[PDB]
């Protein structure tokens, strides 16, 4: 993430990391349940083989938390389009139950009608992972996040070069210097709501990263609520 | 502002109006409270809270 402040002991335990045959983290989860992970489809391109880890703060040393999952299936959007990004999703059913713990515990996943009209409307949210710390910079080992505001749709459509679905939605800064970044992607966006976090968002694209006048797209999730829980039924 | 428009109807969780009155829920891996507004966790993790 480009600014914020590195997630504290505890802090993003719903944080998920994808690594590729080298063990290297492309992109990022939520953890949905035991079971289930939440992401991104774009990710799904990004390498031939992957797995993923949960409960890491350090990529380059292990702090006896993480843990590897291997990824026992998985859930694309078959509407998902790489022309547009549209329909940006994905799930993962893994091999072996996750053991939540210190820094490994699920998101939990809110009611579109609920969610749309109480945490969307909130002032803020929360962006999280191993991403760039720079546009054109390289990959963080420290997990990291940044509150981002949302942003208003009109402003949000207008400000993009490019096509705005309604399975997106901006949030992010207009000109600071905060913003989400590679590395993120598929990672998750939250929503605090009485000191309980829900999985709100799919970190998706942008153009570019903390530009001046575009903000992060991110997928909205309520929008695959039920989708999602369906995905997990089988 | 008026019910679930109104500090979401005083629950700690989803709110949802039907018939001029609040109703409480929470997401899995909490149990409605005996005010039927708090959400209380079931297990020793539950879904959306930091682990300190
Ligand atoms: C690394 C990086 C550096 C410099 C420019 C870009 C850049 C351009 N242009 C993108 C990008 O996404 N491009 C998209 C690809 C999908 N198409 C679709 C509509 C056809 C729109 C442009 N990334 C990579 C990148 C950017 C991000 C995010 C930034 C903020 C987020 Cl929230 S997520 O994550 N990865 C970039
Ligand atoms: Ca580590």
């Amino acid at each position: 993430i480009v600014g914020g402040q590195e997630c504290k002991d505890g802090e993003c335990p719903w944080q998920a990391l994808l690594i590729n045959e080298e063990n290297e983290g492309f992109c990022g989860g939520t953890i949905l349940s035991e079971f289930y992970i939440l992401t991104a489809a774009h990710c799904l391109y990004q390498a031939k083989r992957f797995k993923v880890r949960v409960g890491d703060r350090n990529t380059e040393q292990e702090e006896g938390g993480e843990a590897v999952h291997e990824v026992e299936v998985v859930i694309k959007h078959n509407r998902f389009t790489k022309e547009t990004y549209d329909f940006d999703i994905a799930v993962l059913r893994l091999k072996t139950p996750i053991t939540f713990r210190m820094n490994v515990a699920p998101a939990c996943l809110p009611e579109r009608d609920w969610a749309e009209s109480t945490l969307m409307t909130q002032k803020t949210g929360i962006v999280s992972g191993f991403g760039r710390t720079h546009e054109k910079g390289r990959q963080s080992t420290r997990l990291k996040m940044l509150e981002v505001p949302y942003v208003d749709r009109n402003s949000c459509k207008l400000s993009s070069s490019f096509i705005i679905t309604q399975n997106m939605f901006c949030a992010g800064y207009d000109t600071k210097q905060e913003d989400a970044c590679q590395g993120d992607s598929g990672g998750p966006h939250v929503t605090r709501f009485k000191d309980t976090y829900f999985v709100t968002g799919i970190v998706s694209w942008g153009e570019g990263c903390a530009r001046k006048g575009k903000y992060g797209i991110y997928t909205k999730v309520t929008a695959f609520l039920k989708w999602i829980d369906r995905s997990m039924k089988t | 502002r008026k019910l679930c428009s109104l500090d979401n109807g005083d629950c700690d969780q989803f709110c949802h109006e039907e018939q001029n009155s609040v109703v409480c829920s929470c997401a899995r891996g909490y149990t409605l409270a005996d005010n039927g507004k708090a959400c209380i966790p079931t297990g020793p993790y539950p879904c959306g809270k930091q682990t300190l």
